[PDB]
C-alpha cells in the first residue's frame, strides 16, 4: 500500500490532466496503457480490462480522476513483477553495468525527491552485498529484491 | 526544641537501622562483602531539605 | 506489543515542544506533533475557521497565529490534564484515527515528575478513552533505550525540558535525577531576542519558528567560548549572514554560537541554573560514587534540544573538566537524539516478555490511578 | 513522449524498489538494537521480570509507615514523648521486619530457582546468565528499598 506524498499528488494529477485538453476529461483505457507505457510495464490488454473493470465504481469505463488515482494507489501497493524490474534495474544503473556504488545508490536516492545520508549507503552496501565492492551487480540486486518482495 | 530533637531521631534511627538485605547471611556471599551504594540516614541527611 | 498478536502499544513521546505519537515495531512515529493545545481565540471572529473543542499539533499550528496557543507541557512537567486528553481526542481520532481500545497506551514522563501528574492520565484516560490496558515510562530511560543502553545517564533536552539522568543496572536514580528547564526553547528564544541586536525583525510565532529551524541547523555549540569571542570580534567569519526567501537577509556574529553556548554559559541570558555539563556533573556525584565510573562514561543525548551541530566535543571536554580525569567520559549523541524517546519507547513496547506488564483495566477500576505504582520502577 | 520523463514516472520501480531495500535495512537496524538492548534488561527475562512486578505491588507498604505521631495532638513534654515514640517505633519496626521478610524470601526463591537449574544443568546461557546476574538484581532491589525508605523519612 503506497501512498501519494505532494510531489507524486502532483505528479500524477499533472498526468491525468496531460489527456484531455478538449474538455472531455475521462481519460480511457488506451491511455491509461500508456501511462503504464511510460511506466515501463509489460501493457496487454487482460491488465487494462481487469483493472479499469474492477475500479470502475459504477462502470464508467472512461476514468476519471477519482477512480484513476484509486486505481494507480491501488497498482502501486502491489506486487511488482519481474520483466519490469529488470527494466528498472536498468533504470536503476547510470552507465547500465549492472552494479550500483554508493554515490549510484546517493543519486539513486535523490532522483525520488528523498536526499539521504552517507551512513544510509554504508549499510545498504554491508547488507545486501556479499563482498562489500560497492557495486551491487545483478546477483546481489536481485536477491535483495528477492529479500524486500517476500514482504 | 530536645523533644522535636528526639522524635526526629527515632524517625531517622528507625529508618537507619532496620536489617539490610546486605548483612544477611544468604546475600553477602554473592557479591565480595559490603557492596557500595547508598545509606538511609546518609541520603536522607544528603537531600538538604 | 509490536505486532497484532498482542495488540501493539500506542508509543506516545510526550515531549516539551513537539510530541511523537505511534506504535512500536515502527521506527517513525504516526503522529508527530508539537506539545502546544491551540484553542479557539474567539467564536465571534472565526466562524468557517473551524471551531473546535482544542486544536491539536500540527492543527493546533493550522491557525497558529489566532490560536490560544496553550501550551499543556513545559519543560516536560505538563501543566493541564484538559489538554492531554483533547491531546489523546485528537490523538486516537485525528492522528493516530483508531479506536484507543484497540491497543495499549505508552506515553513519555519527564523525569521528577509528580505523583497526582502520573495519575490524572491514568484517571482520565480510562474514563474517557477506555483503554483496557497501557503502560507510562520515562522519556530519558526510553532514550537510552534507542541508544541501545540500560545503564547510565541520560541528557534528554526537548524544547523545554533538560534532566540528567543517572542509571544504575537500568534504575533511574531520583535523588541524583537533576531537573533542568534550562533547553532549546530558552536558546531559541535567546536567538529570537539577538536578531533584534543586527536589526533584523524578529517578533512573530511564524519567525518563532523559522527561527528555531536556523537554530538546529546554524546553531552549533562552542567548544571553548573564549575563542569563539575572539574568533568572531577579530573575523567576520562567524559574523555569518543568513538568506531566508521571505525577503530578510539576517546576520549572526558571535550570536551563532552564542545561541547554544547557553546549554554550558547560562549566566549570558541571565539564567543562574547550572548548565547542563554542571547539571551532569552534579547529578552524578548524588549517586554512588563506583557507579559513576560508568555513569559518566555513558552520557547520551536526545531530545529537541539535541539538534545541535558540535555538541559532543563541547559536552565530553566540559564534563571533563568537572567528572575526574581517570574516570571516562562518554559522551554520545547518535543521529537518534530527537526520535530516541519514541524509537526507544517503541523498542520497550516491541519486547515480548513486556506483554503482562501492562495494566488491565479492572486494575485500575478496583485499585484506582495508583496502579500505575504497583507497576512503576 | 509528454508521459516518458515526468519524475514520478522515471522514478516509479527504482523508488519503490530501491525504498523496499531502504525500509528492509531499517527494520533489520531496529531488529538488531532491540535486541542487543532486549538481552541488556531485567524485563526481558521471564525469572526476573514477574517476581520484578510482584516486588513493585508489595514495597507499597513504605509509603504507609509514619515514623512518628505527625499530629498537632495537645501534648506535653512528656505526653509528646510517650505518644511520638509509640508512633516512631511500635507502628512502624513491624513494617521493617515484614518488609525485610518478604524480600529475603523473594530473592531466596529466585536464588534457589536459578541455582537449582544451574545445578540440574540455547536457555543455557540464558540461565547461566540470570545466575551471574542473580547479585546485580539484589543490590538493585535493595537500592529501590533504600531510596524508598530515605523518601519517606
Amino acid at each position: 500500500r503506497v501512498g501519494l506524498t505532494e510531489e507524486q499528488k502532483q505528479e500524477i494529477r499533472e498526468a491525468f490532466d496531460l489527456f484531455d485538453t478538449d474538455g472531455s476529461g475521462t481519460i480511457d483505457a488506451k491511455e491509461l496503457k500508456v501511462a503504464m507505457r511510460a511506466l515501463g510495464f509489460e501493457p496487454k490488454k487482460e491488465e487494462i480490462k481487469k483493472m479499469i473493470s474492477e475500479i470502475d465504481k459504477d462502470g464508467s469505463g472512461t476514468i476519471d480522476f477519482e477512480e484513476f488515482l484509486t486505481m494507480m494507489t491501488a497498482k502501486m501497493g502491489e506486487r511488482d513483477s519481474r520483466e519490469e524490474i529488470l527494466k528498472a534495474f536498468r533504470l536503476f544503473d547510470d552507465d547500465n553495468s549492472g552494479t550500483i556504488t554508493i554515490k549510484d545508490l546517493r543519486r539513486v536516492a535523490k532522483e525520488l525527491g528523498e536526499n539521504l545520508t552517507e551512513e544510509e549507503l554504508q549499510e545498504m552496501i554491508a547488507e545486501a552485498d556479499r563482498n562489500d565492492d560497492n557495486e551491487i551487480d545483478e546477483d546481489e540486486f536481485i536477491r535483495i529484491m528477492k529479500k524486500t518482495s517476500l514482504f | 526544641l530536645d523533644e522535636l530533637n528526639n522524635m526526629m531521631e527515632g524517625i531517622i534511627a528507625l529508618a537507619q537501622q532496620a536489617p539490610r538485605l546486605i548483612f544477611m547471611r544468604a546475600f553477602t556471599q554473592y557479591f565480595e562483602g559490603k557492596p557500595s551504594g547508598l545509606n538511609p540516614a546518609s541520603v536522607i541527611r544528603a537531600s538538604p531539605y | 506489543m509490536a505486532d497484532e498478536g498482542e495488540v501493539s502499544a500506542l508509543v506516545c513521546d510526550n515531549g516539551s515542544g513537539m510530541v511523537k505519537a505511534g506504535f512500536a515495531g515502527d521506527d517513525a512515529p504516526r503522529a508527530v506533533f508539537p506539545s502546544i493545545v491551540g484553542r479557539p481565540r474567539h467564536t465571534g471572529v472565526m466562524v468557517g475557521m473551524g471551531q473546535k473543542d482544542s486544536y491539536v499539533g500540527d492543527e493546533a499550528q493550522s491557525k497558529r497565529g489566532i490560536l490560544t496557543l496553550r501550551y499543556p507541557i513545559e519543560h516536560g512537567i505538563v501543566t493541564n490534564w484538559d489538554d492531554m486528553e483533547k491531546i489523546w481526542h485528537h490523538t486516537f481520532f485525528n492522528e493516530l484515527r483508531v479506536a484507543p481500545e484497540e491497543h495499549p497506551v505508552l506515553l513519555t514522563e519527564a523525569p521528577l515528575n509528580p505523583k497526582a501528574n502520573r495519575e490524572k492520565m491514568t484517571q482520565i484516560m480510562f474514563e474517557t478513552f477506555n483503554v483496557p490496558a497501557m503502560y507510562v515510562a520515562i522519556q530519558a530511560v526510553l532514550s537510552l533505550y534507542a541508544s541501545g543502553r540500560t545503564t547510565g545517564i541520560v541528557l534528554d533536552s526537548g524544547d523545554g525540558v533538560t534532566h540528567t539522568v543517572p542509571i544504575y543496572e537500568g534504575y533511574a536514580l531520583p535523588h541524583a535525577i537533576l531537573r533542568l528547564d534550562l533547553a532549546g526553547r530558552d536558546l531559541t528564544d535567546y536567538l529570537m531576542k539577538i536578531l533584534m541586536e543586527r536589526g533584523y525583525s524578529f517578533t512573530t510565532t511564524a519567525e518563532r519558528e523559522i527561527v528555531r529551524d536556523i537554530k538546529e541547523k546554524l546553531c552549533y555549540v562552542a567548544l571553548d567560548f573564549e575563542q569563539e569571542m575572539a574568533t568572531a570580534l577579530s573575523s567576520s567569519a562567524l559574523e555569518k549572514t543568513y538568506e531566508l526567501p521571505d525577503g530578510q537577509m539576517i546576520t549572526i556574529g558571535n550570536e551563532r554560537f552564542r545561541c547554544p553556548e547557553v546549554l554550558f554559559n547560562p549566566n549570558m541570558i541571565g539564567m543562574e541554573a547550572v548548565g547542563i555539563h554542571d547539571t551532569t556533573f552534579n547529578s552524578i556525584m548524588k549517586c554512588d560514587v563506583d557507579i559513576r565510573k560508568d555513569l559518566y562514561n555513558n552520557i547520551v543525548l536526545s531530545g529537541g534540544t539535541t539538534m545541535f551541530p558540535g555538541i559532543a566535543d563541547r559536552m565530553s571536554k566540559e564534563i571533563t573538566a568537572l567528572a575526574p580525569s581517570a574516570m571516562k567520559i562518554k559522551v554520545v549523541a547518535p543521529p537518534e537524539r530527537k526520535y530516541s524517546v519514541w524509537i526507544g519507547g517503541s523498542i520497550l513496547a516491541s519486547l515480548s516478555t513486556f506483554q503482562q506488564m501492562w495494566i488491565a483495566k479492572s486494575e485500575y477500576d478496583e485499585s484506582g490511578p495508583s496502579i500505575v505504582h504497583r507497576k512503576c520502577f | 513522449d509528454l508521459i516518458s520523463a515526468i519524475g514520478f514516472f522515471r522514478n516509479y520501480l527504482t523508488g519503490r524498489c530501491f525504498r523496499r531495500w531502504l525500509k528492509a535495512v531499517r527494520q533489520k537496524n531496529f531488529n538488531k538494537v532491540r535486541s542487543k538492548i532486549q538481552d541488556s534488561l531485567f524485563l526481558a527475562k521471564p525469572t526476573f521480570c514477574p517476581h520484578l512486578v510482584e516486588i513493585f505491588a508489595a514495597v507499597d507498604e513504605i509509603r504507609n509507615t509514619p515514623f512518628a505521631s505527625n499530629n498537632q495532638q495537645l501534648y506535653l513534654l512528656q505526653d509528646y514523648a510517650e505518644l511520638q515514640v509509640s508512633t516512631r517505633e511500635h507502628k512502624a519496626k513491624p513494617a521493617l521486619e515484614a518488609i525485610v521478610e518478604k524480600v529475603q524470601k523473594v530473592l531466596e526463591r529466585v536464588c534457589r530457582e536459578v541455582q537449582k537449574q544451574a545445578r540440574l544443568y540455547q536457555n543455557f546461557a540464558r540461565v547461566m546468565r540470570e545466575v551471574t546476574m542473580l547479585g546485580a538484581f539484589i543490590r538493585l532491589a535493595d537500592y529501590l528499598f533504600v531510596e524508598g525508605v530515605i523518601s519517606r523519612a
